[PDB]
């Protein structure tokens, strides 16, 4: 750049703009950290809710295996179709899109939906609640793992 | 969606509708996970904490090409009954995310 | 803008007794509002807190009414009345620069009585 | 000499003239003539000429001119952030201002001195173009609040209609303006 | 005029002076007076005055002063972590040293000149205040590892006695000094 007074004024204007940009980016980083410190608490709560859900699902599954025997469960379990209506939508978070997961399989599609075996029905009930509660943990963690990289980029 | 865990709870997840698989060692779980990853389809995989503490480390190069697949660590059968405190997971995750490791 | 001899001409027995603290509060609130107005362009109005939105509206109301006076002739009492009418947009308790006695005497007047002829 | 505005002749002239049309070399490089630097230009005759404009052009012409200048100022303000974090980090309400400023710069301010029609422009033609631009902006500002994303608004065919109103002849303009005004209204009501 | 100390008169003065009491405008905005920047100021007369200090004021004065300066230096090293995360999320010992630095600043470095009795301070008063501050800091640091009422340490009634020594008369100073020291003893030794 050739040394002139006009160039000197232009360079000082550039310096002022850079300082203002730094001051604005620090506020953006502070806001991101403020959101992060609540998202981490939500993830922590969901993680310990999933523990109890998993434990009371496993207890029911073990009791169904023990008392009713493997054959009562396997009367339907040998031909259970898997879940296939998996939702793969996206949702924006601070200029980036993250997915949310959901399934839409019906209830009575499997063979013999009647609850004649009590423990086999209770295991499916607890596992259904488990599956419906897992998506909270999934969504909260995948949002947290992206806020954590937005903060890093800003820094 | 699929899950890799102990064989007893794996068939329970199969009853619940997930393509569960039984395993008890890290190598077979990692091999089956990377076998499931390569094909397009379901992007959600759940692994017990006794098989793969870091699911991203196994597919770290496939994840660099696409961050879409979701891998979620989870508690095992024996881990659930003995229980734990989930604060250690948060304490590790804060170091993983912001590095300062400190969270009172 | 700045005046260095300001503190000697204001107070009790000359103009009104609440002048200096009102000026300081207006300065600080405008200083917050102008920065929030540029943070909005990045993060949007949805991610703000409620008091930040109060400041964002206060800055626009300030520029609309206190500065843009046109060819009007305002006495000091009218200017102080408008200054207190702008500060009533902010909730009581955020006014850290003003004593409780002055707030208990001048806060709360609506801007609607001057809204008909700004 | 060397484009230095601190030259004694320039500063001597700057203190006695009523209008000042500063030119830019950067705009002349990219062939954006007349290359008037809007930031560094001023005119002191704006206020005294208002009674003539109301009588001879239109009753609301100064309001349209002030709206255009305000939009240009807002666009100039936002360009500090685009240099910092890129244009894709802005919200839709600011992307709309950026695109409207670009439309104004490319369509209204730009003029060709060697073209058959674009060389001369009367006052009412400029008034019509300003009215069309402001009508489009007011439609888009309300359409944003209906949840419509900006990246599909810019694909409307009426963008080409506005951008080529320069080359319309003076006697053909009163029909082109009335057709484009109805097209603006018809384009946005069926958007979403 | 430029704010920076590269101004030619300042550069010429800096080479022939022993003490350099830089002021800062930002500390004036916080209304902390005097506005001395303790990170930029320096003095070259400490070592020569040290033999006078220990033979007249107290034998433990230089070490106590160095402890105060070291504690002020430690708190300045944590200002980065406060900028990312809130002070509440910081560690208990880090919060302890931050609160000790805040107490040291607001009750030792503050002297209002317009105020009638805040404008003067002797040497014995300063020595007593530093001694009380160091005793409180050491006992609270031990009591944190004691593991009882670790959050209620920050609200002990001793902190009132620390602030009370700022305004005690010189003639009444030894009695309040004994009161504060024995209050520190009766609090930290016998609370739990």
């Amino acid at each position: 750049v050739s040394p002139t007074r006009m160039n000197l004024l232009q360079r000082r204007g550039q310096l002022r703009l850079a300082q203002k940009g730094v001051d604005l980016l620090k506020k953006k980083r502070d806001a991101l950290v403020a959101e992060f410190f609540g998202l981490v608490r939500e993830a922590m709560e969901a993680r310990k809710a999933l523990d109890q859900a998993a434990k009371e699902a496993y207890a029911a599954l073990l009791l169904a295996q023990a008392f009713d025997g493997p054959e009562v469960v396997a009367g339907a379990a040998l031909g259970v179709p898997p879940l296939e209506g998996v939702e793969a939508e996206v949702e924006n978070v601070w200029g980036s899109k993250v997915p949310r997961l959901k399934a839409t399989f019906p209830d009575g599609a499997l063979l013999s939906p009647v609850g004649t075996p009590a423990y086999t029905l209770e295991a499916s009930r607890a596992f259904r609640r488990y599956a419906e509660a897992l998506i909270r943990v999934a969504n909260t963690e995948t949002r947290l793992k992206k806020i954590g990289e937005e903060i890093k980029k800003t820094t | 969606m699929a899950v890799i865990a102990d064989p007893e709870t794996a068939q329970g997840f199969r009853l619940a509708g997930l393509e569960g698989y039984g395993a008890s060692s890290a190598e077979e779980a990692q091999s089956l996970l990377e076998t499931l990853v390569e094909r397009g389809g379901y992007a959600l995989v759940a692994v017990d904490e006794a098989l793969l503490p870091d699911p991203e480390r196994a597919v770290e190069r496939l994840m660099r090409g696409r961050d879409l697949p979701v891998l979620l660590p989870i508690a095992g059968l024996k881990e659930a009954f003995q229980g734990h405190d989930v604060e250690g997971y948060m304490r590790e995750l804060v170091r993983k995310t912001i590095g300062f490791d400190i969270k009172l | 803008s700045l005046s260095r001899l300001m503190n000697n001409g204001v107070g009790k027995g000359k103009t009104r007794e609440d002048h200096k603290q009102v000026s300081d509060q207006l300065y600080s609130a405008y200083a917050n509002g102008v920065d929030i107005r540029k943070l909005v362009a990045i993060i949007g109005e949805d991610a703000l807190t409620e008091n930040d939105r109060r400041y964002l509206q206060f800055a626009d109301a300030f520029e609309r009414f206190f500065i843009n006076q046109g060819q009007q002739n305002r006495s000091i009492e009218e200017s102080l009345q408008i200054a207190w009418a702008l500060l009533s947009m902010l909730p009581q308790g955020e006014l850290k620069r003003i004593s409780k006695d002055h707030i208990g005497k001048y806060y709360g007047q609506k801007l609607e009585e001057i809204w008909g002829a700004p | 000499p060397g484009g230095d505005m601190s030259e004694p002749v320039t500063q001597s002239t700057l203190r006695i003239v009523g209008a000042f049309w500063r030119l830019d070399a950067s705009l002349a490089f990219r062939r954006h003539f007349p290359a008037i630097n809007w930031n560094g230009s001023y005119s002191l005759f704006t206020s005294a000429l208002d009674p003539w404009y109301r009588e001879n052009v239109a009753e609301d012409y100064p309001e349209l001119r002030d709206a255009i200048s305000e939009l240009l100022q807002r666009e100039a303000g936002l360009q500090e952030i685009v240099q910092l974090v890129g244009p894709d980090a802005l919200q839709d309400a600011e992307r709309l201002v950026i695109e409207v400023g670009r439309i104004i710069r490319e369509d209204f301010l730009q003029q060709n001195a060697y073209h058959e029609v674009d060389a001369y422009c009367s006052m009412k033609k400029a008034y019509g173009i300003m009215k069309m631009i402001l009508a489009f902006y007011k439609e888009a500002e309300a359409a944003i609040k209906r949840g419509v994303s900006i990246d599909e608004i810019l694909q409307l065919p009426v963008l080409e209609r506005i951008g080529r109103a320069r080359y319309v002849s003076e006697e053909e303009f009163p029909a082109y303006f009335e057709e484009a005004m109805k097209e603006i209204q018809g384009a946005f009501k069926a958007l979403a």
